[PDB]
């Protein structure tokens, strides 16, 4: 009985791409 | 143990309702 | 403005949030109820273990147990059923000793199985909550972000402030998921350990009592 | 539509989506198939366990068991194999009484192992699926994200209108992965618990039958 | 500086910080207090085992043990209980040798179980704290990210002050969550392997004592 | 032998916070 | 595209990628190798276990084994070692049954230990690879991000589009690390489960053979 | 550059770096020290195993061991202690053969435990270092980034170009931690495997010598 | 045991106060 | 024993080479 938060990296990368895309 | 289970359910429900209401009220402020 | 965010969210997000709240409310009460039962059972077993080996004759113990009728629980029920069937088979004519011993042993096994089944109720439900809770929240967050971008795509030219409120509303599900997930994971292991520790004592007591009665006949 | 997004996707994304859909279908089929068998086995075992202790002579039970020999299962099969080995060894050779009991015990153990092996089919695949699917989804998303970063590295003055379809396609893979991974985890533990609870009845019956065979040897 | 950010944060983050601080304090206290008891138990066990193999008559040791009966602990209590049960059984009704051997064995087992239960306390709490420590910090970081995104949604252009609180609260939550988890991880296995070696010494002493008692009767 | 995921998540969160702080 | 990024990478990143690829190749080779050996050992053990109980005299089996006069594998080795020890130990030294039984049992234990050691090679390498692999990927990611940020400050123009490639390199490194890591982590447990069952079967066979030898003393 | 890094770094940043460097040096020194000791122990054990089976009488081996005097390690120490205890117990003529055999076995067990404890020194420090190292680096990185962000708000002339040198220096903390932690796990596993290998040889020699000594009684 | 728990709690509280003071001082440098 | 290990190593190497070649090709598209 543990906690799996593996899919959270997906959301982190998706959100990270937004800031880079709208940089200029 | 069934009546004790119902009492525990009621206590948990009322405590959760009170805590959530307090958190929501403090969130606006 | 948490209430405003809850009202603004789509149907699926609200449904998932209600489901998670229901799981949390159902989860707390089971732990609160089961801890007391396990704690009481431990001390009752210790007390009965203390009383049995004091040197008192078995007939006196049976006479004491007769009055308490159905109030007997735990190892007391095991002793009552075992001695009852032992006496019933012994008073029958033309009896082999080993047959009577086995007849008592099967009753002891049945009683112990019933007691363990009664003790271990509702425990497996916690593991399902602890293992499934975060996934639903992550699914809700992904769905919310997907529809946020779908709504953003309607206007091809937009800035971060056009989509910023949508993302913040989505991340609500994962927090509630983790909040519901933590306590069940915390409590399940301890409950299982207590159950196993209690079962071992009953096994040992049954073995010793079966060994003792063999020399009686 | 989703079909349009599937069509415009490259080979890798299509392959990943097809694999996930296949895993979902296989998991559902396995759960549905195994539930009925695990339900029927317990009823048959309980019925035979109730019938055995009626006090009928073992020779009559063995004679009746040969009528449906090709369709026996569970405790009936265990008892049939044990009795057959016992009678063959006793009436075909002259040895010490302990050797016959040892051979009967070995035959019963082999039969029980075969029965458990037949009962425990196709279970670990659910656990493998549950432990594998999220990583496949993450890889499928990371591929697209890295390609989007490579594309954005060369272009200038991005308006967030060119990379939106990439995010829209990437999110669906993770959503499908989570949906596939949800039910296998909850099915696995329940099925394992049922099998573990079923093993003890066979163990107890083997011990009791060996003890019974010892006396009449 | 840190106090400014802590005061500026909402109440939920402060509650999470307080819970983490409490867990850290409790873990430190338990780790401090367990080692002295373990070392004292080991030294006492070795010291008592030294005197048992010096050729002194067992009757003299039993007489000496009575003088401090109420304060007996460690390996000394097992011998006391075993010898008391053996002498009581032998002095009464001239029981068969197997009966007195089994009585000594059961008394020794009960005493050993009680002693091991006394030794192992609060150890699983450290493991639970070490396992579940960082996820509360992740909860806090998620809430901080949500607050930062909500702040970024203002109509006006964002500034440093508008996004200052969320970043600070998330960083503080992560730092405290990481800080609270080190000692439990560094101490759990070292504390468990300490008891795992005393159990073996107790088992060996029990076997030797039973073997010695076998010849006397 | 079990996979340890916390450090990767911490590094990703740190990078995301660094990128977010540079928006204005 | 990606090949250009790999060509433009630094030395340490390329070395890390090569090391990870080599570890993956070695792990896959070991995994492919071990399974056939395990299955062959299982079937060979089952065949000889079946051959033992057919009823043929043990002397004939020993004569056939000696006539083979070659290295054996599985349960055949244990029987040969035990019988060879028994043949000399029965006539020589003490004729008490306990001494001969213990002497045969010691040889059986030694043979079991050496066979188990010979069957369990190259397994811990998978576990250590699974434990160590992700940290190298994280090291590469951190180094890439550090160099990307260091290079940025050397120019007057500050654009994130200039920083974009380093993130892609770091993500590639992390993905390769996880891809190398996972399969060994699964295979370690998947392979240990089989060795446990083989050990149990060997122990049961040893117990049966020891009883059979003892009953004729 | 190290002096520049230390000058530019504040408190709680250089202390962590010093601790990590010390841990790396200590781990390397411990590994280098222990490899030779283990190799020499293995060679000496093999040599004495070769010597024992040469057919020389036990008495002559005893004068050879006495000629060696104080300098004895492992099997030599076990044999010397066992023979000394056996002779001392036998000369008294006040104990049964089983009593003197048990007394002889106890001394060998104690000597074996002491030798294993002497061999197994300093191993757990490597495990502690490997388990702890990354988290200290993460804590240092978080603290450094917090300080860098805090110092930025004081100057209102901030630019995205001027923060890159400050951000770059913070991440050096975690790389050192990972580099320190990498070899510790592999060294720990290999050393534990070698110790486990030696334990079996010691146990086998102890059992064989106990049987041989009991034969002459 | 309870007195030992109280002593451990007091020692932990003193150590935590000292560590917090040291952290606050180091935050300025 | 050694020959089987060498054969397995060769098979793993060629499989990895094929997989990497397939992955590289998909990048141009």
């Amino acid at each position: 009985s543990e906690i799996n938060i593996v899919p959270l990296l997906d959301v982190l990368l998706v959100l990270l791409l937004i800031f880079m895309a709208t940089a200029p | 143990q069934n009546d004790k289970l119902k009492r525990a359910i009621i206590i948990s429900a009322v405590l959760h309702v009170i805590l959530f209401a307090a958190l929501i009220w403090s969130s606006f402020d | 403005n948490i209430l405003d965010l809850f009202l603004k969210a789509s149907l699926l997000v609200k449904l998932i949030m209600l489901i998670l709240i229901g799981f949390s409310i159902a989860s707390w009460a089971i732990i609160i109820q089961r801890t007391r039962i396990l704690n009481a059972a431990a001390r009752e077993a210790e007390a009965f273990e203390d009383k049995f080996w004091s040197g008192i004759e078995l007939s006196r113990l049976y006479q004491e147990s007769q009055g308490k009728r159905d109030n007997l629980t735990g190892s007391e029920q095991i002793f009552y059923s075992g001695f009852k069937e032992f006496v019933r088979l012994h008073r029958a004519n033309s009896h082999a000793p080993e047959a009577v011993v086995e007849g008592a042993s099967r009753a002891m096994r049945i009683s112990m199985n019933r007691e363990l089944e009664n003790l271990e109720t509702h425990i497996p439900f916690l593991g399902t909550v602890g293992s499934i809770s975060p996934y639903i929240g992550l699914f809700g967050t992904v769905w919310g972000i997907m529809h946020a971008f779908i709504a953003l795509g309607a206007v091809k030219q937009a800035t971060l402030q056009m989509v910023a409120p949508g993302i913040a509303e989505a991340l609500i599900a994962t927090a509630i998921g983790l909040f519901a997930a933590i306590p069940a994971v915390m409590a399940y292991n301890r409950l299982n350990q207590r159950v196993n520790k209690l079962e071992l004592n009953y096994d040992n007591f049954m073995e010793e009592f079966t060994a003792i009665l063999h020399r009686q006949a």
